[PDB]
């Protein structure tokens, strides 16, 4: 009806104002994060037969 | 010259027949899952000719050298498990065809009775029960001499007195116990699965489930022909000299070699048919 | 090891047991997957607060059947469809009395054509290739009058036959059955009943019946 | 979740007490049973042990072969047959509950007890010192010995705290090393690694009387330790 | 007209929307990856084989250590499982059977489970009554549950089949919030790490952000063309991967919410049903249809390893939140566990 298209229009404009920043910015922070703990992962590099207590 | 070309051949059937049956015993224990009622059954029937095909070399030498330099030591187990093969393997041949014949005409209690608890009660039931034949036969078990030859068998351990009617019976028993009441109760139990299997509604149509139904009914009368052809002219042979009297005829020995020929095929016959005739390892095979 | 871990092992192998001994009941327990279209009989034909699906506990002959109706699943079916691959048969109780009226409160499509879309969704679906399905065409009581007057022209302008009752009834038996895209490994059974009929526990024993004599072929090795 | 004994008495030495307890507000089925002692003037010792199911029995050196345990989960209750019974068994027999998973605390309930009077190796648990002097508000750290490791290759240490009141049961505090149990307030932090296990209460208070018993399950027989008591 | 002029007015905002986004995008991740190095080989051989269910497995939950998780199947049991030591802790019976979602609550203590029945069932694991009993027995959605992750103790968040997620409240049973504006039907759910806001999927190829606190969808995204049945966030919260049915994973981020990357093969056409990150994003791990399950590096959009072993399709998998290992459930009642 024309109650839901008003919603709707409502809802668009509420999520049309939002601050949008660059995109590169989120790639480079992904990959910041993602080398700042890539030695606190097992399953990059498989930890010796001391530790993984899956064995 | 005559005897060259048999002993290649039956080296060449034993060789094929192990590495078959060793093939079927290796996926059916590390490949293919053994839960099914049949699993079990198929197992056994692999086991049995995995030990019975230990004794063709026996047959092999015996047939050569006329005798063996054997002893008591092992003549005793090579007769006895003779003996385990033959009940375990007609046992199961029969219980094999109930569970199916309970399966077919009993539909609504065969998910009671095809449990592979009880599966495994029956086929413990009938270990045992070919167990007790095959104790009998290494309690009584022996050899001796024939004052033609002076060469030696392992036989039925019954010297000259009055155990001939006895023996008489035993034979008689083990014939009948052989090949009428398993041998009828497979043939009823096939026949009243097929004519139940005339009745219903996904296997009497006329595009593809007529085909469905004759080839199941083929499947089952080639099984039930390759037992039986196969295992029947022993029974024949042996009965013949049984009731009787029949020495070592020069037709007599030549029949009994064709004869143990046809029944070790059927056992080396047994792992390749029953791994590319009953569609489960074909299925899981692919 | 630690006596902590061994009555741990212990309890582990004891409810194992019991799920074991719990799960080989369910094999017993037979499935039916009941669906159709909306006051198509189906309020009558279980009779021989979740707001989903109901769960209806029927035996006959000592066979445990069990119904699944998901009329009160209003969602979009495609995506709990594939929950129902174990079911041993689909039943479909449709009216035949529901050919004329389009929908007795407006004007845009049949419940025959609707019914006809819905089982050959339901037919031709890659979760149900070997799942037989129980067509049921009930209420024939109020089908006998309804055909007298009105003949068969309002649901189908192609008909071009006799006005009578077993022939109407034959040519939704052709329609129902066509619906089937694959006869092979397939097999539609339809049972004519009433509201106040008999012989459907039967028609339904036949039908489980014959689906598990297909399964005890099939892990026996021969179908 | 309360245990109620039966049974008990007075019997002449060498006789038998049909001993018996009778569960009731929880599920008996799911849990292993117990039964511990405790002599009129001397501490606890472990007696039997009954598993869920009955699927394993274990006793004590001094009673293998001597006692019976049973129990009957559809009837909810649990049995002790005591045969020939002698001077030495004069004690108040205790019925405890426990499940062994990850994360479970065994030996979290005891029963109210029963009295039974007659007339007339193991990891050893030793409490050194005993009926300490003690304020009300002060901090007091216990603490017991054992003859062995109580820390297998799984990591956790096994070591299980009992407070018993006067003329109460004992009450579960610490089942396992550094983990407190449910319904005890969060001021005991039993600690210790290795060979040394202590107990230490923050503040003291006027209910947190009695005497404390140390017990390990990592082997059979389920020994206990001496007696700490607090005196005000 | 109103209604057309409306009609008009969001179509124009959301192509501003579009074309705001398309402005915001001045580089590519493909070219900013493209000079690091790889991950080699994820060689993750199998190493626990939870064996023991008897029917078909669609859900599972780790906690928030490792060694505890929960499943759901078919049978109407809801196993719990020691992991190390390949022990099952509380076998629960369920109700209803047929279930498509559990979780294991953050505390340890509670357990969800729903599906087909449209009820959330709440159990007590820990109970001075020595069982598994139910404690709330949360009713008001209309279609069935498909994934029931917890907030904490007391609020828990439900993807149902009404179109709607709902926030409840377990001492009371009434929904807290209702999350309105998913056209088609919703079968995705997932928390961020810091418990602030939340994601869902939908079968309109779109998938939301919303907010606990107040209840509405801050940001959208569509760049799927199938049914969304897949949603994980990255672990710093600021991403997050979509599995659907079109033989893609696509990720996206919380702050600009663009295709960042997306991971499809040529040799895979069949779909995702379960998507799960490493403790360090940079492993991407895809359930497929295929009858294994894929890992992805999250930034090179590149295959590390075959986790194959299923006999049938997968259908659930998680990751440790210490990065130990990876549980992957899947339809041949096996819960195959992969280090
Ligand atoms: C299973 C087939 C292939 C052979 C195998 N069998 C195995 C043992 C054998 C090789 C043997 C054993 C010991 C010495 C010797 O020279 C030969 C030789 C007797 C042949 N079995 C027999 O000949 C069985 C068949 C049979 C059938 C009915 C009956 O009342 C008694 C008997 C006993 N002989």
């Amino acid at each position: 009806s024309i109650a839901q298209a008003r919603k709707l229009v409502e809802q668009l404009k509420m999520e049309a104002n939002i601050d949008r920043i660059k995109v590169s910015k989120a790639a480079a922070d992904l990959m910041a994060y993602c080398e700042a703990h890539a030695k606190e992962d097992p399953l990059l590099t498989p930890v010796p037969a001391s530790e993984n207590p899956f064995r | 010259a005559i005897p060259v070309i048999i002993t290649a051949v039956y080296s060449v059937v034993f060789v094929v027949g192990l590495v078959g049956n060793s093939l079927v015993m290796f996926v059916i224990i590390r490949y293919t899952k053994m839960k099914t009622a049949t699993n079990i059954y198929i197992f056994n029937l692999a086991l049995a000719d995995a030990l019975v095909t230990t004794t063709m070399p026996f047959q092999s030498t015996v047939y050569l050298m006329n005798s063996w330099p054997f002893g008591d030591v092992l003549c005793k187990i090579v007769i006895s498990i003779d003996y385990y093969n033959m009940f375990t393997s007609i046992f199961t041949l029969t219980m094999m065809s109930v569970d199916r014949y309970i399966a077919v005409c009993h539909p609504v209690k065969a998910l009671d009775f095809r449990t592979p608890l009880k599966a495994k009660i029956i086929n413990i039931c009938i270990w045992l029960l070919s167990s007790s034949v095959g104790i009998s036969a290494i309690v009584l078990g022996g050899t001796k001499v024939r004052e033609d030859v002076d060469v030696i068998e392992c036989s039925l351990q019954f010297p000259d007195d009055d155990y001939s009617w006895w023996d008489l019976f035993m034979k008689i028993c083990v014939f009948i116990f052989a090949f009428v009441i398993p041998v009828l109760i497979i043939i009823v139990c096939y026949t009243l699965m097929i004519l139940r299997l005339k009745s219903v509604r996904l296997l009497s149509g006329s595009r593809e489930k007529d085909r469905n139904l004759r080839r199941i009914t083929r499947l089952v009368l080639v099984v039930v022909a390759v037992f039986v052809v196969c295992w029947t002219p022993i029974h024949i042979f042996i009965l013949v000299e049984a009731l009787g009297s029949t020495s070592h005829s020069t037709a007599a020995l030549s029949s009994y070699y064709f004869c143990i020929a046809l029944g070790y095929t059927n056992s080396s016959l047994n792992p390749i048919l029953y791994a590319f005739l009953d569609e489960n390892f074909k299925r899981c095979f692919r | 090891l630690s006596a902590e871990d061994k009555a741990a092992v212990e309890r582990s192998k004891m409810i194992d047991r019991n799920l074991r001994e719990d799960g080989e009941k369910a094999a017993r327990e037979v499935k039916l997957l009941l669906l159709g279209a909306g006051e198509s009989g189906k309020s009558t034909i279980v009779k021989q607060k979740t707001t989903g699906i109901v769960e209806t506990h029927f035996t006959f002959k000592d066979l445990h059947f069990k119904m699944f109706d998901v009329g009160g699943q209003r969602s979009e079916r495609k995506k709990w469809i594939h929950c129902f691959e174990g079911v041993t048969a689909i039943i479909f109780c449709v009216a035949l009395s529901d050919y004329d009226l389009v929908l007795a409160e407006d004007e845009e499509m049949n419940r025959m054509h609707e019914s006809m879309k819905l089982f050959d969704s339901i037919c031709n679906n890659k979760w149900f290739t070997d799942t037989s399905i129980i067509l049921f065409l009930n209420k024939k009581d109020l089908f006998e009058e309804k055909i007298k007057k009105s003949p068969l022209t309002i649901c189908y302008p192609e008909y071009a036959g006799s006005n009578t009752y077993e022939e109407a009834a034959a040519y939704i038996q052709c329609q129902f059955e066509d619906l089937n895209k694959r006869k092979d490994t397939k097999e539609i059974y339809t049972h004519f009943t009433c509201a106040t009929d008999t012989k459907n526990v039967q028609f339904v024993f036949d039908a489980v019946t014959d689906v598990i004599i297909k399964n005890n072929l099939k892990d026996c090795g021969l179908f | 979740v309360q245990l109620v004994e039966s049974g008990g008495g007075l019997v002449q030495p060498g006789g038998s007490r049909k001993l018996s307890c009778s569960a009731s507000g929880f599920a008996f089925s799911s849990f292993g049973m117990h039964w511990v002692r405790q002599a009129p003037e001397k501490g606890l010792e472990w007696v039997a042990y009954i598993s869920s199911g009955s699927g394993t029995i274990y006793y004590a050196d001094t009673v293998k072969g001597r006692f019976t345990i049973s129990r009957d989960d559809p009837k909810n209750t649990l049995f002790l047959q005591m045969t020939s019974l002698r001077s030495e068994d004069t004690a108040m027999y205790y019925c405890v509950r426990s499940i062994y998973y990850y994360g479970s605390s065994p030996f979290d309930f005891w029963g109210q007890g029963t009295t039974l009077t007659v007339s007339s190796s193991d990891i050893v648990m030793t409490q050194a010192t005993s009926s300490v002097p003690v304020t009300p508000g002060e901090s007091v750290s216990i603490s017991c010995r054992s003859s062995k490791s109580l820390l297998h290759s799984n990591g956790n240490t096994y070591l299980y705290w009992f407070l018993q009141r006067p003329g109460q049961s004992p009450q579960l505090l610490i089942y396992r090393m550094s983990n407190l149990a449910s319904g005890v307030p969060d001021r005991f932090s039993g600690s210790g690694s290795g060979t040394a296990f202590t107990l230490t209460i923050s503040r003291l208070e006027a209910e947190d009387v009695g005497v404390y018993y140390c017990m390990q399950h990592l082997e059979y027989p389920l020994t206990f330790g001496a007696g700490t008591k607090l005196e005000l | 007209s109103e209604l057309d002029q409306l009609r008009q007015e969001a179509e124009q905002l959301k192509n501003q929307i579009r074309d705001a986004r398309k402005a915001c995008a001045d580089a590519t991740l493909s070219q900013i990856t493209n000079n690091i190095d790889p991950v080699g080989r994820i060689q993750m051989r199998t190493r626990r084989t939870l064996r023991g269910h008897l029917a078909k497995i669609y859900a599972m939950h780790w906690g928030t250590d490792s060694r505890l998780l929960v499943s759901a199947s078919q049978d109407g049991k809801l196993i719990i499982w020691d992991s190390y030591t390949t022990n099952k802790v509380h076998a629960i019976p369920l109700r209803s059977s047929w279930v498509m979602t559990c979780a294991y609550a953050p505390s340890g203590n509670y357990v969800a489970c729903g599906g087909l029945d449209n009820i959330c069932s709440i159990y007590n694991l820990k109970t001075r009554e020595g069982n598994v009993r139910v404690s709330r027995e949360l009713a008001g959605h209309t279609g069935y549950l498909s994934c029931c992750r917890f907030l904490d103790d007391n609020q828990i968040v439900t993807s149902s089949g009404d179109t709607t997620c709902a926030l409840w409240d377990i001492e009371t049973g009434q929904q807290t919030t209702t999350f309105t504006g998913h056209t088609g039907d919703v079968m995705s759910l997932s928390l961020a790490p810091d418990t602030r806001l939340f994601v869902s999927g939908a079968c309109d190829a779109s998938a939301k952000l919303w907010d606990v606190r107040e209840g509405m969808c801050r940001q959208t995204f569509t760049g799927h063309e199938s049914d969304i049945n897949a949603i994980c966030f990255f672990p710093n919260g600021n991403a997050f991967a979509t599995g659907s049915d079109d033989a893609t994973c696509r990720l996206f981020d919380l702050r600009a919410d663009q295709e960042l990357m997306t991971y499809s093969h040529d040799n895979i056409i069949c779909g995702i049903t379960s998507v799960s990150f490493s403790k360090s994003g940079r492993l991407l791990l895809a359930g497929y249809d295929d009858f294994n399950c894929n890992v992805w590096d999250a930034l090179k959009a590149d295959r590390a390893g075959v986790l194959a072993g299923h006999d049938n399709r997968v259908s659930c998998l998680g990751v440790t939140d210490d990065g130990m290992a990876v549980a992957t459930g899947s339809w041949d009642s096996f819960l195959k566990i992969w280090n």
